[PDB]
RNA sequence: GAGGACCGAACCGACUAAUGUUGAAAAAUUAGCGGAUGACUUGUGGCUGGGGGUGAAAGGCCAAUCAAACCGGGAGAUAG
RNA sequence: CGCCGGAAGACCAAGGGUUCCUGUCCAACGUUAAUCGGGGCAGGGUGAGUCGACCCCUAAGGCGAGGCCGAAAGGCGUAGUCGAUGGGAAACAGGUUAAUAUUCCUGUACUUGGUGUUACUGCGAAGGGGGGACGGAGAAGGCUAUGUUGGCCGGGCGACGGUUGUCCCGGUUUAAGCGUGUAGGCUGGUUUUCCAGGCAAAUCCGGAAAAUCAAGGCUGAGGCGUGAUGACGAGGCACUACGGUGCUGAAGCAACAAAUGCCCUGCUUCCAGGAAAAGCCUCUAAGCAUCAGGUAACAUCAAAUCGUACCCCAAACCGACACAGGUGGUCAGGUAGAGAAUACCAAGGCGCUUGAGAGAACUCGGGUGAAGGAACUAGGCAAAAUGGUGCCGUAACUUCGGGAGAAGGCACGCUGAUAUGUAGGUGAGGUCCCUCGCGGAUGGAGCUGAAAUCAGUCGAAGAUACCAGCUGGCUGCAACUGUUUAUUAAAAACACAGCACUGUGCAAACACGAAAGUGGACGUAUACGGUGUGACGCCUGCCCGGUGCCGGAAGGUUAAUUG
RNA sequence: UUCCUUGUCGGGUAAGUUCCGACCUGCACGAAUGGCGUAAUGAUGGCCAGGCUGUCUCCACCCGAGACUCAGUGAAAUUG
RNA sequence: UUUAAUGUUUGAUGUUCUAACGUUGACCCGUAAUCCGGGUUGCGGACAGUGUCUGGUGGGUAGUUUGACUGGGGCGGUCUC
RNA sequence: GCCCGUU
RNA sequence: GCAUCCGUAGCUCAGCUGGAUAGAGUACUCGGCUCGGACCGAGCGGCGGAGGUUCGAAUCCUCCCGGAUGCACCA
């Protein structure tokens, strides 16, 4: 559900928030809880790699599931709670053992399903299984590009990867962003879509709100002066080049993929 | 108003101390030019 | 920098006493004849 | 009982005027002024090193020094 | 006599290092003199099982056996080991020195170990689990610190009219510990059986099932009792080197008000989703098994070492100075007040290390001003003016929130009555009930106490001082809160939410690195980087010849190589 | 952003090179190195009005700190 | 000039293969260890990657150049016969 | 295929 | 004020054949189709001025006039 805030003050009128009623309001589930310290973009070298990172609010690293490797056992699903670490939500769910995990939470899935994974389990959303067991046309997400590996593509809120072949030992998947890609078919994948798909509908409304996120502001390479960036310069303001990243090379079209080892796997590049 | 030089002797032994020369061979090589020039103070210690 | 001064032992760079165009109060109006 | 909400001390800042300009002070004082639950402010410790750092970008700042810091050396550079 | 009193008082950290106290000296130092001093010289002064460090444990980060990488020097990093600004056992009141005191003395306490004796007993870890263990904002209730008034006790009867009273001044203080368990907060309890989980095991944690009970447990300020037949105590008496010293000592209660402190690491709510490890508790493995070990009581022993003076918003620290500067934490009295604003005061601390006269111009900082009222000037610069609470009232425009405190106006002191002090707040006695106590109901003494109306009354003036918005109309730019040229520029510049293009399939693009590796990211196209534009509303037209980028492969030209 | 230019017309003033409204002859505006609007906001730029005033006509007097005299201490820039 | 036949051959493209090489897949051990090494297996596979040589691109970075006369320099003009 | 007008 | 390029038929523009010869579209005129356009067939209509070289100039020189473009900076 989103909701338009009123406008009490100039910096609530924009602001556009998704409000999950559904999320457990509470504290996460303690054994599954980790450390995570923020980088600020710098590297062992102290430098500054990545720019634009810094403060926001502290966040604690919850261990989610990406293998779903507990096999034949059932599980249910406990509550839905928040991740700071992602765009997704994640599930708690409880094992007949009485083991917890955290997995992500897919679309339509409630407190109290049910899920298993594994080889003979059934074709509904939550449950894992290999791709070769898979009916083709399905739409799938958590998708692992190596065996046992762990699933890499398809985590993000609302995204899915749909299986448009299966020819030999292995798949070929059409991924949310156009490419088709070929996987080998003893890869795993998580029946559904994943959840919270109107995360893209908010509106941050304030330059604060950036900030909360650990985003540091953006300046214009056309704002600068000559020894800074190639774009500064000028009496007034003045462009005159083609435009380059701070390092020279041509932006706004110039192709950058320059691996030789992975094209036999990529059907077609997307458009 | 505020100064550049605001003292401190924990950040004066980690600087400039005589584990913090020991530590790298350029400090070593400040310890032998004082102990050459015959300096009654060779680190900024106690 | 003036590092072994003999009178003024306190102070290494002193262009902002003598120097007029270095002082507090100079104006740039007084360099009018351009 | 929400808010980069409002008025206003602490706290942080520096728009105007006068004084001062061999000053009380190598940038302040007095009278007004702005923010004041936040992109706030502050203590202690840590990391980034010179064609390099860092920069809500002014060639700003990097120990009263910055369109390339300081110290030592080449070095008695060269100077129609 | 004057000044400060949310400090210009008091206590510290940091930093300094003898500046502390006593005697003595006045050359130099002190912006003057100096008998004085943070100056010279000599002597003295810092007492700890509980305070702090050290110690045990970790954060960011550092170093790093082997290792990986690099002409050399070296770089990164595993196991580890360090690293507080964080977590971890325990003491209070009074007295005392010229100078130290939670350290000495008096009184009364507490903690952790070693050893020994007795009684009983499954003890054991580098392993498992629990706990420690954590955000912002807001709201209310219960309390205390503290204050005020009364009562009580001691003293007083007033330099000038009055002052035996509804009069004046002073005092009315008491801890940790131990005992009791209240306002409040959280949670169902117990037994039995079983199980793909917790790297093996487990009686512990997690899961499942069944039976049974209507209660149980955990947490917790304050109060009360004890500590305390003590200590302190206004004063009085006795000596004195007139600095001080010795002895004795009355009352020592109640009501009301009340925190930013405590209950509260709580409760409610929101999204931006809020450290780690040990001490602590518990489970077992290898193992040992009349051992060792564990638990309780008692006795005994130990608790080392280092810091402790003094200054600390400053004449002792950072500023060359006894320099209108800078510097983190803690304590927070009275009257008026919304208040930590402001004015005057208390405790306490000071009068700022040149003075004495005179009363010219001119300069600085202020006060007032006839008539006029922006005529001044680049420009109302600077001054002057507005200023509080309650109530009435308030336009265009608008994104429906605003505009708005728009504009403008009225009331405001004191005394009496309503009402010997009201509405409200607090709540003793008495009575009743039980659960017999820190309980409930009734009851209202005493204390506290607005706001309003009516009548009267004084002044030129009642928000009387300090304190405390000038208002309105038109228009350029930028949406807005923010940021910037430390020391001549705060803005229309930068940033911004939003928009678009483009790159990127994860060993991602990209960035720092001869490399190893690291950031991006423990993220995965609703993600991440780069570039331009800059809320929102209505929109964003035509040109691919030039330069760039993307796609194409026929033909032409074309390197090393071959010869 | 307009050189010519204080363009021309209208409003405001006794009188307006600035301001506000319009005209189009745009030296030399123009659509995301955005175009045109826009409530609220600004120590932002321009203009007008009320109130208020030593800003001024045009200054006068008063209260303090210096300046002046006495005692003590005792500089500086510059200089054939 | 023109073609086919036999014998013999290298270059091109294509298809598989595994054994060099890669693995920032899984498991086991050194080992109390998300490093590293070894072992087992899976997936790639003579590709990728690296060294030497070579063509292109290359203000990302560096070293430099950018005349004189002149009724001041610049602009214009001139420079030899 | 095109093929306007008429004070 | 300096520098550069242009003045050709009523109008808009080519021609520099390196000196020996002036064209195109439109306009205009005549005839036809049907009253007028459109349409069809024919035609007419001249190197900015003033000197100089030259056997000879629109062309090459020198000056003048007119029209455009650029420049006029540091104080
Ligand atoms: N870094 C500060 C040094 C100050 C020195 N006395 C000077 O005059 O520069
Ligand atoms: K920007
Ligand atoms: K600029
Ligand atoms: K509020
Ligand atoms: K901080
Ligand atoms: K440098
Ligand atoms: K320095
Ligand atoms: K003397
Ligand atoms: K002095
Ligand atoms: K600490
Ligand atoms: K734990
Ligand atoms: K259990
Ligand atoms: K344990
Ligand atoms: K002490
Ligand atoms: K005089
Ligand atoms: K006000
Ligand atoms: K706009
Ligand atoms: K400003
Ligand atoms: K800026
Ligand atoms: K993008
Ligand atoms: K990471
Ligand atoms: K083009
Ligand atoms: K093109
Ligand atoms: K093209
Ligand atoms: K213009
Ligand atoms: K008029
Ligand atoms: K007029
Ligand atoms: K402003
Ligand atoms: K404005
Ligand atoms: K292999
Ligand atoms: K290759
Ligand atoms: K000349
Ligand atoms: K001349
Ligand atoms: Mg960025
Ligand atoms: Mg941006
Ligand atoms: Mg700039
Ligand atoms: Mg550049
Ligand atoms: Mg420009
Ligand atoms: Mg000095
Ligand atoms: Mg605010
Ligand atoms: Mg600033
Ligand atoms: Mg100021
Ligand atoms: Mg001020
Ligand atoms: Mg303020
Ligand atoms: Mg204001
Ligand atoms: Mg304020
Ligand atoms: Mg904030
Ligand atoms: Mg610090
Ligand atoms: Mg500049
Ligand atoms: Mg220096
Ligand atoms: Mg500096
Ligand atoms: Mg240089
Ligand atoms: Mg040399
Ligand atoms: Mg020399
Ligand atoms: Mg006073
Ligand atoms: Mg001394
Ligand atoms: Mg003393
Ligand atoms: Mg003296
Ligand atoms: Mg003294
Ligand atoms: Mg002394
Ligand atoms: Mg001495
Ligand atoms: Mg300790
Ligand atoms: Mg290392
Ligand atoms: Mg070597
Ligand atoms: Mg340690
Ligand atoms: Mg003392
Ligand atoms: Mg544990
Ligand atoms: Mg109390
Ligand atoms: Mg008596
Ligand atoms: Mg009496
Ligand atoms: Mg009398
Ligand atoms: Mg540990
Ligand atoms: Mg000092
Ligand atoms: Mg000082
Ligand atoms: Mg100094
Ligand atoms: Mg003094
Ligand atoms: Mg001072
Ligand atoms: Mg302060
Ligand atoms: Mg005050
Ligand atoms: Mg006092
Ligand atoms: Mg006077
Ligand atoms: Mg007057
Ligand atoms: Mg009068
Ligand atoms: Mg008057
Ligand atoms: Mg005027
Ligand atoms: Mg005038
Ligand atoms: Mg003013
Ligand atoms: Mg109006
Ligand atoms: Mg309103
Ligand atoms: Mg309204
Ligand atoms: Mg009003
Ligand atoms: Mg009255
Ligand atoms: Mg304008
Ligand atoms: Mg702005
Ligand atoms: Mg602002
Ligand atoms: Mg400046
Ligand atoms: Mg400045
Ligand atoms: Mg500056
Ligand atoms: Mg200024
Ligand atoms: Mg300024
Ligand atoms: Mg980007
Ligand atoms: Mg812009
Ligand atoms: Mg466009
Ligand atoms: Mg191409
Ligand atoms: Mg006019
Ligand atoms: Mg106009
Ligand atoms: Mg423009
Ligand atoms: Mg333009
Ligand atoms: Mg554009
Ligand atoms: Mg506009
Ligand atoms: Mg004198
Ligand atoms: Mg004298
Ligand atoms: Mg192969
Ligand atoms: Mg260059
Ligand atoms: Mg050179
Ligand atoms: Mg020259
Ligand atoms: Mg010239
Ligand atoms: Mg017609
Ligand atoms: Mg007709
Ligand atoms: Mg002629």
């Amino acid at each position: 559900a989103v909701v338009k805030c009123k406008p009490t003050s100039p910096g609530r009128r924009h602001v556009v928030k998704v409000v999950n009623p559904e999320l457990h309001k509470g504290k996460p589930f303690a054994p599954l809880l980790e450390k995570n310290s923020k980088s600020g973009g710098r590297n062992n070298n102290g430098r500054i790699t990545t720019r634009h990172i810094g403060g926001g609010h502290k966040q604690a690293y919850r261990i989610v599931d990406f293998k779903r490797n507990k096999d034949g056992i059932p599980a249910v699903v406990e509550r839905l709670e928040y991740d700071p670490n992602r765009s997704a939500n994640i599930a708690l769910v409880l094992y007949k053992d009485g083991e917890r995990r955290y997995i992500l939470a897919p679309k339509g899935l409630k407190a109290g399903d049910q899920i298993q994974s594994g080889v003979d389990a059934a074709i509904k959303p939550g449950n894992t299984l290999p791709m070769r067991n898979i009916p083709v046309g399905s739409t799938v997400h958590n998708v692992e590009m190596k065996p046992g590996k762990g699933g890499q593509l398809a985590r993000s809120a609302g995204t899915y990867v749909q299986i448009v072949a299966r020819d030999g030992a292995y798949v070929t998947l059409r991924l949310r962003s156009g490419e088709m890609r070929k996987v080998e078919a003893d890869c795993r994948a998580t029946l559904g879509e994943v959840g919270n798909a109107e995360h893209m509908l908010r509106v941050l409304g304030k330059a604060g709100a950036a900030r909360w996120r650990g985003v540091r502001p953006t300046v214009r390479g056309t704002a600068m002066n000559p020894v800074d960036h190639p774009h500064g310069g000028g009496e007034g303001r003045n462009f005159g080049k083609h435009p380059v990243t701070p390092w020279g090379v041509q932006t706004k079209g110039k192709k950058t993929r320059s691996n030789k080892r992975t094209d036999k796997f990529i059907v077609r590049r997307r458009s | 108003m505020k100064r550049t030089f605001q003292p401190s002797v924990l950040k004066r032994n980690r600087s400039h101390g005589f584990r913090a020369r020991m530590a790298t061979k350029n400090g070593r090589q400040v310890l032998a030019r004082r102990r050459a020039k015959g300096r009654a103070r060779l680190t900024v210690s106690k | 920098m003036e590092n072994n001064s003999r009178t003024m032992p306190h102070i290494r760079r002193t262009t902002h006493i003598m120097k007029f165009a270095h002082r507090n109060s100079f104006d740039f109006h007084f360099f009018n004849a351009r």
